[PDB]
Protein backbone atom coordinates (compact mmCIF):
# COMPACT_ATOMS: atom_id res chain seq x y z
CA UNK A 1 0.00 0.00 0.00
CA UNK A 2 2.93 2.49 1.15
CA UNK A 3 5.69 0.83 0.00
CA UNK A 4 4.69 2.51 -3.73
CA UNK A 5 3.98 6.22 -3.03
CA UNK A 6 6.53 6.15 -0.21
CA UNK A 7 9.19 4.50 -1.86
CA UNK A 8 12.53 5.66 -2.39
CA UNK A 9 14.43 6.15 -5.92
CA UNK A 10 15.92 3.47 -7.65
CA UNK A 11 19.76 3.47 -8.95
CA UNK A 12 20.78 5.16 -12.95
CA UNK A 13 21.07 1.38 -13.78
CA UNK A 14 17.41 1.04 -13.28
CA UNK A 15 15.57 4.04 -14.13
CA UNK A 16 18.15 3.86 -17.27
CA UNK A 17 16.64 -0.15 -17.90
CA UNK A 18 13.38 1.50 -16.95
CA UNK A 19 13.70 3.86 -19.95
CA UNK A 20 14.43 0.65 -21.76
CA UNK A 21 11.69 -1.39 -20.29
CA UNK A 22 8.76 1.03 -21.55
CA UNK A 23 10.31 1.04 -24.70
CA UNK A 24 9.59 -2.43 -24.89
CA UNK A 25 6.25 -2.09 -24.31
CA UNK A 26 3.53 -2.29 -27.88
CA UNK A 27 2.30 1.01 -28.79
CA UNK A 28 -1.19 -0.12 -26.53
CA UNK A 29 0.56 -1.11 -23.40
CA UNK A 30 3.08 1.73 -23.95
CA UNK A 31 -0.03 4.29 -24.26
CA UNK A 32 -0.33 3.95 -20.06
CA UNK A 33 3.01 4.70 -19.21
CA UNK A 34 3.46 7.96 -21.36
CA UNK A 35 0.36 8.90 -19.60
CA UNK A 36 1.46 7.52 -16.01
CA UNK A 37 4.39 10.28 -16.50
CA UNK A 38 2.14 12.59 -17.32
CA UNK A 39 0.13 12.00 -14.19
CA UNK A 40 2.72 11.73 -12.03
CA UNK A 41 4.63 14.62 -13.30
CA UNK A 42 2.79 17.91 -13.58
CA UNK A 43 6.30 19.57 -15.24
CA UNK A 44 5.86 17.38 -18.08
CA UNK A 45 2.13 17.52 -18.61
CA UNK A 46 3.38 20.17 -21.23
CA UNK A 47 5.03 17.52 -24.02
CA UNK A 48 3.10 16.17 -26.72
CA UNK A 49 1.50 13.36 -26.28
CA UNK A 50 2.83 11.48 -29.38
CA UNK A 51 6.35 12.91 -28.25
CA UNK A 52 6.56 13.00 -24.65
CA UNK A 53 9.57 14.25 -22.79
CA UNK A 54 10.73 12.00 -19.43
CA UNK A 55 13.41 13.34 -17.30
CA UNK A 56 14.33 10.43 -15.49
CA UNK A 57 16.27 12.15 -13.11
CA UNK A 58 13.45 14.39 -12.16
CA UNK A 59 10.69 11.61 -11.86
CA UNK A 60 9.01 10.88 -8.29
CA UNK A 61 10.56 7.96 -7.03
CA UNK A 62 6.83 7.00 -6.80
CA UNK A 63 6.76 7.55 -10.12
CA UNK A 64 9.38 5.34 -11.53
CA UNK A 65 8.13 2.56 -9.27
CA UNK A 66 4.70 2.67 -10.93
CA UNK A 67 6.20 2.93 -14.37
CA UNK A 68 8.58 -0.38 -13.74
CA UNK A 69 6.32 -2.00 -11.48
CA UNK A 70 3.67 -2.20 -14.74
CA UNK A 71 5.99 -2.71 -17.63
CA UNK A 72 7.70 -5.56 -15.64
CA UNK A 73 4.36 -6.87 -15.31
CA UNK A 74 3.94 -6.75 -19.19
CA UNK A 75 7.44 -7.51 -20.18
CA UNK A 76 7.27 -10.71 -17.84
CA UNK A 77 4.57 -12.08 -20.24
CA UNK A 78 4.11 -12.66 -24.20
CA UNK A 79 3.68 -9.09 -25.13
CA UNK A 80 3.55 -9.28 -28.81
CA UNK A 81 -0.17 -8.38 -29.78
CA UNK A 82 1.34 -4.80 -31.00
CA UNK A 83 4.79 -6.15 -31.40
CA UNK B 1 21.02 13.32 -17.67
CA UNK B 2 18.20 10.58 -19.17
CA UNK B 3 15.55 11.75 -21.22
CA UNK B 4 12.77 8.97 -22.85
CA UNK B 5 11.01 10.50 -25.82
CA UNK B 6 7.94 8.12 -26.38
CA UNK B 7 7.21 8.04 -29.85
CA UNK B 8 3.25 6.45 -29.92
CA UNK B 9 0.00 7.39 -29.94
CA UNK B 10 0.50 9.20 -33.48
CA UNK B 11 -3.11 9.23 -35.25
CA UNK B 12 -3.48 7.53 -37.86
Amino acid sequence: SEEEDKCKPMSYEEKRQLSLDINKLPGEKLGRVVHIIQSREPSLKNSNPDEIEIDFETLKPSTLRELERYVTSCLRKKRKPQA
Amino acid sequence: EIKLKITKTIQN
